[PDB]
């Protein structure tokens, strides 16, 4: 019930979300490396 | 503070001869520990700028000679702890 | 000496009296507040200024200020 | 008495109150009016001492953090023991530990970084171990990748028992503090049980694990025709052809016919040639040393049969005359504080620590570590800075047990504060020496310095010129090659090469080489004493001065980390007991800075190398440090700019990680300039001046943008200077050797 | 040409940053608006109301002259 | 020294031998009737007084300010009344007007020896 | 001078140099090991990399130049990422602007920036995707400014 | 003036110089700054409430 609660807070959202967009530049530069175009 | 500075010389008696007679031959001394010290003065004291870092005799029984030394008469200033 | 000058901000809360180490300041029985205190400094000559006073101000902005004057034998709080 | 008083059922275990950040402190529940709520938050989450004074509930929450503490090195351990099995090249590495440079971690494929994987040999790539993991698992005996992952395996197993531990022991079994101040039976159990349980049974698995093994590959076996170290136990005629004296049983132990067991026990000392290690005959006896002698040791404290000591009589009988009233109160001083217990654990923590650096140079003890030079360095070097650290936090929890948990009752005429009474003449004379010191410590290199550069060099003090030999260094290191045949009796070599006999020459590669002392080294001595003495300095500077100065003659009313009192008295900034911590971690930085300068140039001019036939000699320097050390030209130049050639040379090859570990750590280390210089009188208000652009357009944030306080932006300035000093030389130093070790 | 260009451009706004800063924050801050009272180069105003080191108009000049050495390195 | 500087004589009584702490540092006898205590600087004596008074009742004290010419003076209590706590005794002096929103700008103070708050 | 790239040789000798150098590493392994096979992907990795470069300018060191003029014939080096980043820093920009003037009438809006209300925050997160024109339309509102705020002494 | 009204600062020495806030109190007793005013926002000492004159005291509706 409050776990989400600390799933909600400052640094817990900052590592699921900043987690989240490294896995984008990451996974997108696996399937795409060496991306200086575009 | 220093109440009792009777004696030094029980200390003297009391780290020589205690270290004397002990031969326990197979290090340095072959003989006893400080008869390997008096002994390996005397060829020295006549003004002898010899000595040098591999004089063991010596240089090695000048500190295991004055550690005990030092401690036994530190110690003897504790044989005045219970008076 | 540190001139410390108590402006009419001063509510009478006394958290500056009791911050001082040094009773420089005092409290005065002055009719302008609700708690009719406003404090004093007359004992300025043993002021350090180390304005523990002004952190402990509750005012809206420091009633007391500690104006960095000479410096004498005590005010620089040397030991010696 | 002894007996053990546990509360059952203490704390509920919801996750309620992790949805209230800061409920820990009174107050800090407020909740953030400002944005230093935020750091607030951090540096008041382990003020254990701190929250409530009921030592009863402080005592559980520290005693149950320990078990978390080991839960994440368990986690630590059983990854490096996955490391070794699953990523490295370990059984290939068992094969020829001369040629294959060690390596666990394999850099994932992504943009460029796989560059990082160094061909390091054993037909797979990574980058390279220099944390000397593999040369303890030879000395373990761990010959297959089984033993790593069933050993990573119960790594995480007791991992999962330590977080379950200290579950346990906050929330449904928390002891009381009749349970904690019961001190004589902690010390009867970690004397006794840890630590001589842990040696005793450790000499158990060196004698049927690693005697058999590490002979087997002492003969040079492949891991493949070696049995189990299992089947080492199963049948003695395994070991009874490796050591006959199996053959005899225990029959030899029981009647004291321990000449018998020369086989697997001896007293030889010095380094196995083949192996470039420790005789672990003499590792394994040496471990039994420490078992009867710990076992023994822990007998010593009363608990409940009325035999042994108390610490209170032996305390109070040391009245001695220049103290007058003796160690009376010190039980009760380290019977209720935890920061004066975690002074003397940090300072003996952290020494022993240095202790095991230079344990590790000299006598190399473990298999083939001292012919891969990186894993011989920085096995030196990262427990000198662990063995750095925490002696400054003696500074730091001595300090704080003398601001929080002091009590001038309790502690009246005793031997701590009457200290106290002339720590005008403690700091007045560490300050004479730091001064006689620096003068005769670093005046000699700028002496040398000038007289290499006015081209005198008759009046430097090199070898050549005015000598400054360094007589009982010398004298001593003398007494230790004659050890052997003289004193210690039963031995056969000395205690170490770096003192007696020739070099040890093990693939082409030098073990250990007698090290020599002259007129170079005698000064580094000198630094060494000198910065040892102003770290001291600061330190008993910031807890004699920790509570009531003859400045400021209330800190304890201020507290710990308060910043200052004022500009009144000129200005007393950074005047806390903090603040002397604050000094001694940067006097941190260049004790050892220069403890570990003085290791990797000396050590690669007079002990590493490599050799050639007829027995011919080549350091990696090649000798270049007496007529180089002396002055700080040829410091700067022969040391920090010419072995930088293979740290900066690095890019394009598998180095080049450090050669982004270099750069960085540069920045870092100015980026730490930022917050010591300056101070947040400027930047709240350049802060706030950003405030008004984002009032402008409401983007307000509602938690208030301050800047950090005083005592933050200053801590986070040492913490950037750390980081980033100490990584420029991690980098410096492991580009470098791994580029010829 | 590029990259360093941009590194000086970068110095001379971080360097009119503080010196405009505190020329122009030299009178009076929303943390202290007595500054002006204390003259130029006065130290601090203590620990009070957050801690205050280096609030003067002097810290611009102090720390620009970090930046100025920086910069013209 | 006690030859060229003020040494401040803590002067005060209690009712029974506790423990207190110097400002010089380390644990002081306290004797309980009375007792006097010679000091350097008088944050080191008042530090005393919240030293003591933070504690338990230790009230009728007050330092002899000793200056080297012979004489005292009567610090911290002054009047027999504790300093935040008021007396209509204490007559006030440094005060202004208004806040520091009516101070005047230091270009009118400039090449005149005043202040910048005097008006 | 900006030689288009396909055909500068210095360029060409930078394609000969890191393939070669890259394939001195290649000389150690056997033909299925996996070490050898992650050396042909990379090897794939420095030939598509380079063809990939066709269309940049690498001038007299071989290594790809950009411009930043907006010709149109090198919109795709610069412009169109910086259009698309612009996007997306203006997505996160309009997220916390609009984020914070919810929270900023709440409750407890000190609690709110901590524990974020992840109902209202994702709300925001995503509804922040057309912020060119719901900028633009709180713009010419009177909304996106503010007036009369905090100020030190003049 | 009143109670509770939502007011607008005008001495330019306060943290919240030109932001509006709530009053608290209102004194009759002659006291020269008599209308404690309380915030959202908190200065730097961690204090919200203060209090003031009259003439620095702008209501809104
Ligand atoms: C949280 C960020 C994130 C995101 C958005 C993705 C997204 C994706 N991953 Mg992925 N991945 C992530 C983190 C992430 N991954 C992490 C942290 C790991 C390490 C455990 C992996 C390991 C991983 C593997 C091993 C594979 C993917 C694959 C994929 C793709 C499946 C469709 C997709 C683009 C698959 C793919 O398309 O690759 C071929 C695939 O095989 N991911
Ligand atoms: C802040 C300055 C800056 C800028 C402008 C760039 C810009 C770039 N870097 Mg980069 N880099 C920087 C700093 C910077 N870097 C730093 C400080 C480091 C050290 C950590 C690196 C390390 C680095 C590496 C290791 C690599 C790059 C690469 C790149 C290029 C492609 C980025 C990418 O992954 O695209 C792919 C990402 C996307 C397509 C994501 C965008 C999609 C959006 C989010 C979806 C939503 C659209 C609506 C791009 C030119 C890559 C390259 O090939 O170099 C040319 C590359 O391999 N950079
Ligand atoms: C002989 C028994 C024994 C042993 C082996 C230990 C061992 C340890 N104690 Mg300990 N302790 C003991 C008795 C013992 N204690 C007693 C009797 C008391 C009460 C006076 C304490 C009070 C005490 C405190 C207050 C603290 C410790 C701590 C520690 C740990 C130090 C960290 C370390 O060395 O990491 C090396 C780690 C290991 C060698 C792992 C060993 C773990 C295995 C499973 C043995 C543990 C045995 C355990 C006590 C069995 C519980 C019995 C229960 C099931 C009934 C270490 C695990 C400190 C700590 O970190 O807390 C955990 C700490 O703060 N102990
Ligand atoms: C905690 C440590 C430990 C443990 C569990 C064992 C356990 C064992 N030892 Mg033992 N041993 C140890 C330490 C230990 N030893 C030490 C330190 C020495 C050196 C003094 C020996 C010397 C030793 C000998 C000489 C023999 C054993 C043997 C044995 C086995 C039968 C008894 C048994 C598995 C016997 C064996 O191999 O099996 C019969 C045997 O002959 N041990
Ligand atoms: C390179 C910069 C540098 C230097 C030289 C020093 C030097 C010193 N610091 Mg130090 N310090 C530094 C940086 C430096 N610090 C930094 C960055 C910090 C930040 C944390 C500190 C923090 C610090 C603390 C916290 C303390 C010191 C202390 C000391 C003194 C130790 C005693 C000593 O060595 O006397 C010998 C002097 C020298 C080695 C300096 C060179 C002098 C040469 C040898 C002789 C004189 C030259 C020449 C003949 C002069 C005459 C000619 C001239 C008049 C024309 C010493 C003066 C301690 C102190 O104040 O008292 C002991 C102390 O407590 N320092
Ligand atoms: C602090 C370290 C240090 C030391 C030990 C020396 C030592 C020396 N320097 Mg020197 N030098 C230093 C730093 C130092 N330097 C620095 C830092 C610089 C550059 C700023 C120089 C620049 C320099 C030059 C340019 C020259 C020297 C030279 C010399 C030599 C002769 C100087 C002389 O006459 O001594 C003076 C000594 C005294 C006046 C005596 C005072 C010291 C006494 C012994 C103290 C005794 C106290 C006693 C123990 C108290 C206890 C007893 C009591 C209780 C009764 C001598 C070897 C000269 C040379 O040619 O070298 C051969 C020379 O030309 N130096
Ligand atoms: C006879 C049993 C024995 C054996 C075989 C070893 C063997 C070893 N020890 Mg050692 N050690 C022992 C007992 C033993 N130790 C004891 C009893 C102590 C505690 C005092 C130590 C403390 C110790 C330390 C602190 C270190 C070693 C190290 C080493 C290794 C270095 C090689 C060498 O030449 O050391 C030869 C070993 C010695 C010369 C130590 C002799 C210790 C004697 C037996 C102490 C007797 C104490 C007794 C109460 C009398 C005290 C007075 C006495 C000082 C005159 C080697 C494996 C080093 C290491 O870790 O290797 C990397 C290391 O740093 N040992
Ligand atoms: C709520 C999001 C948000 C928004 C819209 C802005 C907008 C702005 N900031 Mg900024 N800022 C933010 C957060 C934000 N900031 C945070 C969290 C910090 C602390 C790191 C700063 C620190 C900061 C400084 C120091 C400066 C600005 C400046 C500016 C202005 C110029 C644009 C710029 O360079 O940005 C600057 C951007 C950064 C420094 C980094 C980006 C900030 C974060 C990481 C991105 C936003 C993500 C945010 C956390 C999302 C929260 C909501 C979400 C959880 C729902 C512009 C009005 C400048 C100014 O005054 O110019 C007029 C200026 O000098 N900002
Ligand atoms: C260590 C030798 C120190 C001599 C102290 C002599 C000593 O320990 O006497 C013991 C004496 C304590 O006398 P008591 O009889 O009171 O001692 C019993 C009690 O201390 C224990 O209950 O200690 C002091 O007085 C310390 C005096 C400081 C002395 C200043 C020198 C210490 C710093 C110098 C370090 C020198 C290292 C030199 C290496 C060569
Ligand atoms: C730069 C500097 C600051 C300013 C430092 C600022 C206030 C902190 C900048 C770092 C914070 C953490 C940025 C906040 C970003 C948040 C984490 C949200 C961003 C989104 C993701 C990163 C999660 C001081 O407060 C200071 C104080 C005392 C002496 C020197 C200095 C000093 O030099
Ligand atoms: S000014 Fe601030 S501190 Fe001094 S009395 Fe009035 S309220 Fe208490
Ligand atoms: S100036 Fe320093 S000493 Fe004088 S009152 Fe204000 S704070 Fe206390
Ligand atoms: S702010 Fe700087 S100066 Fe003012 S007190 Fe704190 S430290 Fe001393």
């Amino acid at each position: 019930m409050n776990l989400k609660k600390y799933l909600s807070t400052a640094p817990v959202v900052a590592t699921l979300w900043l987690f989240l967009t490294a896995g984008i530049l990451i996974e997108l530069n696996r399937f795409f490396p060496d991306s200086l175009f575009y | 503070y220093p109440l009792n500075p009777a004696v030094i010389f029980i200390a003297l008696i009391g780290w020589s001869a205690v270290a004397a007679i002990p031969s326990n031959i197979p290090v340095l001394g072959g003989t006893g520990l400080t008869q390997a010290f008096l002994a390996s003065i005397q060829r020295l004291l006549a003004q002898y700028p010899t000595g040098p870092k591999l004089d063991d005799p010596f240089w090695f029984y000048l500190i295991v000679y004055h550690v005990g030394l030092f401690a036994l008469l530190i110690f003897g200033q504790i044989g005045y702890a219970g008076y | 000496a540190h001139t410390v000058k108590i402006y009419d901000n001063c509510i009478g809360c006394t958290q500056c009296v009791r911050a001082c180490p040094l009773d420089v300041l005092e409290m005065v029985p002055w009719d302008g507040c609700k708690a009719g205190q406003m404090a004093s400094a007359p004992r300025t000559e043993d002021c350090v200024g180390c304005k523990r006073c002004e952190t402990a101000c509750p005012t809206d902005f420091l009633s007391i200020r500690v104006y960095l004057g000479g410096e004498t034998t005590r005010s620089m709080g040397l030991a010696y | 008495q002894v007996k053990v008083v546990v509360d059952r059922d203490v704390v509920p275990t919801s996750f309620e109150k992790w949805a209230k950040p800061g409920h820990f402190s009174r107050s800090l529940a407020k909740g953030p009016k400002t944005t230093t709520w935020i750091w607030n938050l951090h540096a008041d989450a382990h003020d254990f001492d701190s929250h409530t004074s009921s030592l009863e509930e402080v005592s559980r929450k520290i005693f149950s953090a320990h078990f978390g503490q080991l839960a994440i090195i368990f986690i630590w351990l059983s990854g490096m023991y996955f490391h070794g099995a699953r990523f490295s090249n370990y059984v290939a590495w068992l094969s020829n530990p001369t040629g294959i440079k060690p390596s666990a971690q394999v850099v994932w494929p992504i943009v460029g970084q796989q560059i990082l994987n160094a061909d390091v040999g054993g037909g797979m790539q990574g980058i390279q171990i220099t944390s000397g993991l593999f040369q303890l698992w030879r000395a373990s005996g761990i010959v297959n990748e089984l033993q790593l992952y069933v050993t990573a395996l119960g790594g995480l197993g007791m991992a999962g028992l330590m977080i379950f531990a200290g579950w346990f022991h906050y929330h449904k079994a928390a002891p009381k503090l009749e349970w904690f101040q019961n001190v004589e039976s902690m010390l009867n159990h970690h004397l006794a049980g840890l630590l001589g349980l842990g040696s005793l049974s450790w000499a158990g698995h060196q004698i049927h694990v690693s005697l058999p093994i590490n002979k087997l590959l002492d003969a040079g076996v492949a891991p493949s025709s070696i049995p189990l170290p299992h089947e080492f136990i199963l049948n003695r005629n395994l070991m009874a052809e490796l050591y006959p004296s199996f053959q005899q049983g225990l029959v030899p132990f029981f009647t004291l016919n321990w000449k018998q067991y020369s086989d697997i026990l001896t007293f030889k000392g010095g380094l196995s040639p083949v192996t470039g290690g420790l005789w672990l005959t003499d590792v394994a006896h040496h471990h039994l040393a420490i078992a009867v002698l710990f076992l023994v040791a822990g007998h010593m404290y009363r608990t409940n049969w009325g035999i042994g000591h108390s610490i209170k009589q032996i305390l109070e009988a040391h009245k001695g005359p220049l103290t007058g009233e003796g160690h009376k109160g010190l039980y009760e001083i380290l019977t209720t504080s935890w920061h004066a217990n975690l002074a003397i654990n940090l300072a003996m923590l952290g020494s022993l620590s240095i202790i095991v650096a230079h344990h590790m140079y000299a006598m190399p003890p473990y298999p083939y570590l001292a012919t891969d030079y990186p894993t011989q360095l920085s096995l030196f070097t990262h427990h000198m800075w662990i063995g750095g650290f925490c002696i400054v936090g003696a500074g730091a929890h001595a300090a704080i047990y003398m601001v929080r948990d002091y009590s001038p009752t309790v502690n009246f005429n005793n031997v701590l504060d009457r200290m106290i009474r002339h720590r005008d003449a403690i700091i007045s004379h560490l300050n004479w020496v730091c001064i006689f010191l620096g003068m005769h410590s670093f005046g000699l290199y700028i002496h040398n310095d000038t007289m290499r550069a006015l081209g005198r060099a008759q009046d430097m003090f090199s070898d050549t010129a005015i000598q400054l030999q360094p007589v009982f260094a010398q004298w001593i290191q003398q007494i230790h090659t004659l050890a052997p045949g003289n004193t210690a009796v039963n031995a056969l070599a000395t205690a170490s090469y770096a003192f007696g006999a020739d070099t040890v020459t093990v693939g082409s590669k030098i073990a250990m080489m007698p090290i020599k002392l002259g007129t170079a080294d005698f000064m580094v001595h000198h630094i060494h004493a000198f910065t040892i003495h102003v770290t001291t300095l600061i330190l008993l500077k910031g807890v004699l001065y920790a509570r009531n100065s003859r400045l400021i003659p209330d800190k304890a009313n201020l507290g710990f980390r308060f910043p200052c009192d004022g500009p009144g008295r000129g200005g007393t900034c950074q005047v806390s007991a903090w603040d002397h911590v604050f000094l001694g971690l940067f006097w941190m930085y260049n004790a050892l800075s220069i403890v570990i300068f003085h290791f990797s140039w000396k050590m690669q001019s007079d002990v590493w190398g490599t050799v050639t036939s007829n027995g011919a000699i080549s350091h990696i320097t090649g000798g270049n440090f007496a007529q180089s050390a002396i002055t700080i030209n040829g410091w700067l130049r022969d040391f920090l700019w010419a072995q930088a050639s293979q740290v900066i040379q690095s890019y394009g090859s598998s180095l080049s990680a450090y050669g982004l570990m270099f750069l960085g750590a540069h920045f870092v280390w100015a980026f730490s300039l930022m917050f010591l210089f300056s101070g947040r009188g400027y930047w709240q208000e350049l802060i706030e001046s950003i405030v008004w652009a984002h009032n402008k357009l409401k983007v307000a944030p509602a938690i208030a943008p301050r800047a950090l306080s005083i005592t933050q932006g200053r801590a986070v300035g040492v913490a950037h200077y750390l980081l980033g000093g100490i990584a420029t030389t991690w980098a410096f130093f492991l580009a470098r050797i791994i580029a010829v070790g | 040409d590029f990259l360093v260009h941009h590194a000086i451009a970068l110095g001379l706004h971080t360097t009119t940053l503080i010196l405009v800063k505190g020329a122009l924050d030299a009178r009076g801050s929303k943390l202290m608006p007595d500054k002006k009272d204390f003259g130029y180069s006065f130290p601090c105003d203590g620990p009070g109301r957050g801690g205050t080191c280096d609030i003067s108009a002097w810290d611009a000049f102090y720390l620009a002259m970090f930046w100025m050495l920086n910069t013209i390195g | 020294c006690a030859e060229t500087e003020e040494k401040y004589a803590m002067t005060w009584s209690s009712d029974q031998q506790h423990i207190f702490e110097m400002p010089t540092g380390g644990a002081a006898v306290m004797n309980s009737g009375d007792n006097l205590l010679y000091l350097a600087r008088k944050e080191q004596a008042l530090a005393l007084a919240t030293q003591l008074r933070t504690q338990f009742k230790i009230q009728d004290y007050k330092i002899y300010r000793i200056f080297p010419s012979g004489e005292v003076q009567y610090l911290h209590p002054k009047d027999g009344v504790l300093p935040y706590q008021v007396n209509k005794g204490r007559e006030q002096v440094g005060r202004v007007k208004s806040t520091i929103g009516k101070n005047v700008n230091p270009a009118q103070v400039k090449f005149t020896s005043k202040a910048t708050y005097d008006r | 001078v900006l030689t288009p790239c396909q055909q500068s040789e210095a360029f060409h000798k930078r394609e000969i140099n890191e393939v070669r150098t890259l394939e001195n590493r290649q000389a150690n392994y056997e033909a299925n090991s996996p070490s050898y096979l992650a050396l042909q992907s990379q090897i794939d990795q420095v030939h598509k990399r380079f063809d990939k470069y066709g269309t940049l300018l690498c001038g007299q060191d071989g290594l790809p130049h950009l411009i930043t003029d907006g010709d149109w014939r090198h919109a795709r080096e610069f412009t169109i990422p910086a259009l698309l980043f612009l996007y997306i820093t203006g997505w996160i920009g309009w997220v916390g602007r609009s984020y914070l003037k919810y929270t900023k009438e709440t409750k407890n809006p000190t609690e709110q920036e901590i524990i974020l209300d992840v109902p209202m925050a994702l709300k925001y997160m995503l509804s922040g995707f057309l912020w060119p024109l719901s900028a633009w339309q709180e713009y010419r509102s009177g909304q996106l400014l503010a007036k009369e705020d905090e100020i030190t002494v003049s | 003036i009143k109670k509770g009204s939502l007011v607008k600062i005008l001495r330019p020495e306060s943290f919240w110089y030109n932001e509006v806030g709530t009053v608290v109190n209102v004194e009759t007793s002659k006291v020269l700054y008599p209308v404690l005013v309380r915030f959202d926002k908190v200065n730097y000492s961690g204090l919200n409430s203060t209090n003031f004159s009259l003439d620095e005291l702008v209501e809104i509706k």
